[PDB]
């Protein structure tokens, strides 16, 4: 089951992705982010990403159907 | 029915378990689930060839759900406290494919070995627990623990 | 008065799925429809045992994009192909706007029910239904009548209705207040499961096919020279662990590094000693 | 003209569907009917099947019906629904091919002249055969023999698109599936490419039985291809071949002491960080 | 409402602009009647 | 990672800057671009620290 | 008819083989893979598509 | 007046050419089948009619269907290059029969066959019992070669028509004048 | 003749049955490779003919059963070791 | 759903229009209309969701030319 959720969670990072912009962090998992469609919304950072690099400004891929920063 | 059932429980009459077979075959599903579970009491701890064979031939043959879980419990009722006696019907219920049926195996495990602690049955109830593809066999089969170890409950929240 | 039970759930046929999902797609970004055929078993099941397209017409999906014709003479046809199961209700496609009913929605449905009481109206989202979650729900209604004189819309005897919750998209677009979402179930008999199975058992010679040597070598190499890296990196952190008390990680991706390095080369050693003995010239 | 046929896992579940909805009454164990499809002069996918009509009486195997206005209408339903498929072939159960089925082909292909069969497979699903399609050639039989058709065999694929494959995967997820390749499930693999071997092997050696005594005729093509085949074995010996045993301890090297070393530091370092963590916890509770 | 694309009662069609949204070739209900409009007027169009 | 999977399927949250909370159950936010709305707060978020021109999500 | 119509955009970087980053023009930007036979070697920064 | 689902067994048998009609024994049989389908179609309007070739094959190129046009053109251009076989044809037409669409249209098909049929008595009589256990009720016109009503002809009728049963009509047609009058005075009025 | 046990054939083999002188034997040798009927390779050092042929025959019903008999002893070690990998591999198996 | 055929391109011709939705859209197939005259600019009633070119309409204006009678 593991496997299979592992699976999951890399399949979330498929494309299309809409880019964005990381404006600021506000928990563990959670940020705001402006998407490039013009409009700025608060999303949930997937987990396996690095935290260190996800730097005010940095682009940033968001999913598609729920702008979750994938 | 329902109260056939229970106020005949264990009592193995043929007048009633045929008037609640003839119901059973009027193939109804608010009506099916009472008539299952009617079985069930009825020829509670009975181990009957006859019933088991109607009632799980039928629960092979209908198609309405409600059916399915009174026939389940029904089973698992019927073979009540029979101890080992009952592994055909437990292995038969755990190879079917319907889901329904795979819970009434693991009620008739319960109800089987209600209080016996038989490492075998504790061993196939985890097994189908951590196993099983549907969501409610697997409740079904956890749950069956507490029928299995009810005479030792100190042993019981360590699995 | 009786009331449809919580309980009640559509069993919605495999290959049921498979056409509405198929047709969702072909018609996206367009709207397609469709009418679904079964049984009504019992006041608790409704058997959705086929699907069948309906033509692309001009004005969208509504009660005029139903041809009678075109209707009739797929019934008749179906019935004398061997299908001879009643319209059990309509399907269409949101693309992208999540499972609900819009106004006109609803109107169909109010047509459709006129026809039969027990006849629902299940929705697929065929975009959002990438590789994973299939976005598919089941409404039927809820009468004015009832909500407006209080009483609940669906008598309740079971949590089976409350195992999964409504979402918010839906919530807005009137649901629990025009419709209910009905369970859907999904009947997969073990013929059909075998057969769908095949559609990704490679074969019986790749497991007999060894990987090609020179790729084999490269990946070890790029695995070995990142096992490099990774082994100086844990040696670095552990160095730090010392001047640390309780207070990514090299020793996790050389941990899932080395898994597959062994996989990978376990596997490749085996199928070429077995490669060895049963593709013998004897 | 097609060196590959793809179907997709809808027109399988399309003939399932059929052959049960008749079965129900209708013991005839092979049913007909029409399967469409996007038409390729490359590899040929099925989209989409219809079930027609079809009778068949086991008298002489040559008194059958299929009503082609029928295969029309359906066709014609179909392109309003979707103008984009176009008649392919056809298929039918009962995994032995009975007489009718050239007959059938010839009389199809009319609506699409390079009609194919494509047999579904619905109760044998043992090891490797989801379906087998086939096309009708026109040869007599071979450079110096008399008259047949003789439905070729084309290479199958079960492939799915986007929207399909996702429907696929939601009714499988069962304790099913896991595409990452672990180590136990690629040795599972392996073994099922042995046992699928084995299998394949006792079919040749079967119909080499039926051939040796006469039963059935001797087929010049098959012979040849035989002795291709068993001309074809490698030689384990020729000891340059042998000396595979340089891959295999190359291969030693990075299974035996590279990763296995470095799990068995990492499970070392793990094991000391629990016996401080244990010993720290033991000093915080003396 | 814009030009009346030369209707005579063949093309009631008519490009019309929903303020900062897009422009749209509609035409008419059959609640009213094409003298009741001309170009350049505010109309009030439905959804579907 | 179940859980993870889970609230990733769920629509992201409009960010809106808070004009005023007009009563103790509605509040006036402005989000960029569809407008400002007059929405309502849920249960978990209080009022009073809803202050004028804080960002909030929808 | 059974045409719908596509997008345009200017392809901005090659991520890797496979995922590309476009911009569609006056609009957002995403990552986007190309279809199975194509020249990717073609797929320049900057190439309309 | 009664519903049926006619399946029509056109020969294009290289025995056809015959010239026992004036112009053409295969016209013959073109406008034959043409006058009988009217008859029967203006007889009752949800009829439905089809047709079978008997030539080397049984093809079916129009099965029951009530509309008279396409058949009539389909007995056009039919190519009469072939060779009868009467057993299978009429075994295809009795299964078509089997699979028309509705229940209630009583089963009837117009055979019409100019060539002596080559065969054995015993197959010809169990197919006429196979044929009666189905209920399944022909009529059979003899035309062409000059053993007009054969005793397989002959045992053919009074096997389906066992002790006057369903009425497979003896119609005796002569190997000269096949006029449309003649072929239909017997029909129109009775079978 | 020679089921591959000795692959290489001495030009004493070729030049005694095909009654030639050994200067000839690779000459129809490229000729049989050239009309392709066989695709083999010459050792003129050693004095050897590597051959690797996809030619076949009519195959002499006592040579089907030869042949049937061959197909089993490979079809039983196939089988052979098919039990030996699933009886050590029955724990992983599962 | 008016738009500004920007351009047409040569593939046998595909046309990239700037539907009034300001947005940009490729064509494969030019809709429903010949595709001779068709000047790069000409307004155009393109489909409002599979979007293809059903009709021609005349032009509107050309800034001046209008503000010239
Ligand atoms: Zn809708």
């Amino acid at each position: 089951e593991f496997l299979h959720a592992q699976e999951e969670v890399k399949r979330i990072q498929s494309i299309p992705l809409v880019i964005g912009q990381f404006l600021e962090a506000v928990d563990q998992n959670t940020a705001i982010v402006g998407s490039t469609t013009g409009s700025n919304y608060y999303v949930r950072i997937l987990s396996t990403i690095d935290r260190e690099l996800l730097k005010p400004n940095a682009s940033v891929a968001l999913h598609k159907h729920s702008n979750a920063l994938v | 029915s329902l109260g056939l059932g229970l106020a005949a429980m264990g009592t193995a009459r043929q007048d009633v378990y045929d008037l609640l077979k003839t119901n059973l075959y009027q193939d109804d599903a608010v009506t099916g689930e009472a008539a299952g579970l009617a079985l069930g009491l009825v020829m509670l701890g009975s181990k009957n060839a006859q019933a088991i064979e109607d009632m799980v031939g039928y629960a092979q043959e209908t198609q309405h759900e409600k059916i399915l879980r009174g026939l389940a419990v029904g089973i698992a009722l019927v073979m009540y406290g029979r101890m080992e006696e009952a592994d055909a019907l437990i292995e038969s219920l755990c190879r079917d494919k319907d889901p329904i049926l795979r819970r009434s195996g693991m009620y008739t495990v319960a109800m089987a070995y209600c209080g016996s602690g038989n490492n075998k049955a504790i061993r196939r109830l985890l097994h189908v627990a951590v196993s099983d593809v549907n969501d409610d066999v697997r409740r079904a089969a956890v749950e069956s623990l507490g029928f299995i170890l009810f005479r030792t409950p100190e042993q019981c929240p360590s699995v | 008065a009786p009331a449809v039970d919580t309980a009640e759930q559509v069993y919605i046929s495999s290959l049921a799925l498979l056409k509405m999902l198929k047709h969702g797609r072909a018609g996206v970004p367009m709207e397609v429809m469709g009418l679904m055929l079964g049984e009504f078993v019992d006041d608790y099941t409704v058997r959705v045992i086929d699907v069948f397209a309906m033509p692309q017409s001009g004005t969208g999906v509504s009660v005029e994009a139903v041809d009678p014709v075109f209707q009739a003479k797929m019934l008749d046809m179906l019935k004398q192909t061997g299908r001879p199961e009643m319209v059990v209700g309509w399907y269409h496609s949101h693309p992208g706007f999540g499972c609900w009913l819009s106004g006109v929605d609803i109107n169909t449905q109010q047509s459709f029910e006129a026809l039969s009481e027990r006849a629902v109206a299940v929705v697929v989202d065929p975009i959002q239904s990438v590789k994973g979650k299939v976005v598919i729900d089941a409404f039927r209604l809820i009468n004015a009548n009832m909500m407006v004189l209080g009483h609940e819309p669906r008598q309740t005897t079971s949590n089976l209705g409350h195992l999964n919750k409504p979402s918010i998209q839906a919530l807005i677009h009137g649901l629990n207040r025009h419709y209910y979402s009905i369970t859907i179930n999904y009947r997969k008999n073990e013929l059909e499961q075998k057969m769908l199975l095949n559609l990704h058992k490679k074969s019986w010679m790749e497991g007999l096919t060894l990987q090609d040597y020179s790729e084999h070598c490269k990946h070890n190499e790029s695995v070995v020279k990142e096992m490099l890296e990774l082994a100086k990196n844990y040696n670095k952190a552990v160095e730090e662990e010392d001047k640390m008390t309780p207070e990514q990680d090299p020793k996790r991706h050389l941990e899932e590094h080395v898994d597959v390095l062994m996989t990978s080369n376990i596997v490749q050693c085996l199928a070429a000693m077995l490669d060895t003995v049963v593709f013998k010239l004897i | 003209a097609v060196q590959k046929v793809v179907v997709h896992p809808l027109v399988l579940l399309s003939v399932v569907d059929h052959f049960n909805r008749i079965g129900k009454v209708g013991n005839q164990k092979r049913v007909v009917g029409v399967l469409l499809g996007s038409w390729q002069k490359k590899v040929l996918d099925v989209s989409n099947s219809f079930a027609v009509p079809f009778d068949e009486d086991d008298k002489d195997d040559s008194v059958w019906f299929l009503d082609h206005d029928y295969l029309e209408n359906m066709y014609g339903m179909f392109k309003k629904v979707n103008a984009r498929e176009r008649i392919v072939g056809w298929y039918h159960t009962g995994p032995k091919l009975h007489k009718n089925d050239i007959a059938i082909n010839e009389l199809m292909k009319r609506y699409c002249p390079n009609s194919v069969l494509v047999i579904i497979d619905v109760k044998p699903k043992d090891l490797g055969l989801p379906t087998e399609a086939y096309i009708s050639v026109e040869e007599v039989h071979d450079d110096g023999t008399p008259t047949s058709k003789t439905f070729e065999h084309v290479t199958s694929e079960i492939g799915a698109e986007e929207a399909e494959e996702v429907g696929v995967e939601h009714l499988l997820r069962d304790i099913k599936d896991t595409t990452v390749g672990t180590l136990s499930q690629r040795i599972t693999n392996q073994v099922h490419g042995l046992k699928g071997l084995n299998s394949k092997l006792l079919d040749i050696r079967s119909y080499l039985e039926k051939v040796a005594t006469g039963k059935l005729p001797i087929n010049h093509q098959i012979i040849y291809q035989l002795q291709d085949v068993f001309n074809l074995l490698p030689d384990v010996s020729l000891q340059e071949f042998v000396k595979a045993f340089y891959l295999k301890t190359n291969d030693q090297m990075v299974v035996v002491y590279l990763a296995s070393l470095i799990r068995s530091v990492v499970a070392l370092h793990n094991l000391i960080n629990n016996k401080i963590a244990n010993r720290d916890a033991e000093k915080k509770e003396g | 409402c814009t030009k009346i694309i030369n209707a005579d009662s063949e093309d009631p069609k008519y490009i019309i602009n929903v303020k900062q949204f897009a422009k749209f070739v509609v035409d008419l209900s059959d609640q009213v009647a094409p003298t009741d409009i001309e170009e350049g007027m505010r109309v009030g169009v439905d959804r579907n | 990672l179940r859980e993870e999977l889970q609230l990733l399927q769920e629509q992201g949250s409009y960010v809106g800057e808070v004009v005023r909370a007009m009563d103790k159950k509605k509040v006036l936010v402005k989000v960029h671009p569809e407008g400002k709305f007059v929405v309502d707060v849920d249960k978990n978020i209080d009022i009073n620290d809803v202050t004028p021109n804080c960002r909030v999500a929808l | 008819l059974q045409s719908v119509g596509q997008i345009v955009g200017e392809v901005l970087k090659q991520l890797t083989e496979e995922k590309f980053i476009v911009k569609a023009t006056n609009g957002p930007r995403y990552v986007v893979g190309c279809r199975r036979q194509l020249d990717k070697s073609k797929l320049k920064p900057g190439t309309r598509v | 007046m009664v519903l049926e689902s006619t399946m029509v067994c056109v020969d294009n048998s290289e025995y056809m050419r015959n010239g026992d009609f004036l112009p053409t024994r295969l016209q013959a049989q073109q406008d034959a089948v043409n006058i009988v389908c009217h008859s029967k179609t203006r007889s009752n309007p949800e009829n439905n009619v089809g047709l079978i070739t008997l030539a080397n094959d049984c093809e079916v190129l129009t099965t029951l269907t009530p509309d008279t046009g396409r058949i009539l053109s389909k007995l056009h251009t039919v190519q009469p290059k072939g060779k009868i076989t009467f057993c299978t044809g009429i075994r295809v037409a009795h299964l078509a029969l089997k699979h028309r669409q509705g229940k209630n249209h009583k089963m009837r098909i117009i055979a019409f066959v100019g060539s002596p049929v080559e065969d054995n008595e015993k197959d010809l009589v169990k197919l006429a019992k196979r044929l009666k256990k189905e209920k399944v009720n022909v009529d059979i016109i003899n035309f062409g070669e000059e053993e007009v009503n054969t005793e397989k002809l002959t045992a053919f009728v009074n096997t389906l028509n066992g002790k006057d049963g369903t009425g497979s009509h003896l119609v005796t047609v002569p190997p000269g004048p096949s006029l449309a009058d003649a072929l239909i005075s017997s029909p129109i009025l009775a079978g | 003749t020679r089921p591959a046990n000795h692959r290489q054939l001495t030009f004493e083999e070729i030049a005694k049955s095909a009654k030639i002188t050994v200067n000839e034997v690779e000459l129809l040798v490229m000729k049989a490779l050239s009309v392709g009927l066989v695709k083999g390779s010459i050792d003129e050092v050693d004095k050897r003919v590597h051959m690797t042929w996809v030619q076949p025959r009519v195959l002499d019903l006592q040579q089907i059963k030869g042949m049937k008999d061959r197909l089993e002893f490979w079809c039983t070690d196939v089988k052979s070791m098919e039990m030996l990998v699933e009886h050590q591999a029955h724990d992983i198996l599962t | 759903l008016v738009s500004n055929v920007i351009e047409l391109l040569d593939v046998g011709k595909c046309a990239v229009i700037k539907t009034s939705t300001r947005q940009t859209y490729f064509l494969p197939v030019i809709g429903l209309v010949d595709a001779e005259k068709l000047k790069p600019g000409d307004l155009v009633g393109v489909n409002k969701d599979s979007y293809l070119i059903l009709e021609t309409l005349p032009t509107e204006y050309d800034s001046r030319v209008k503000a010239m009678e």
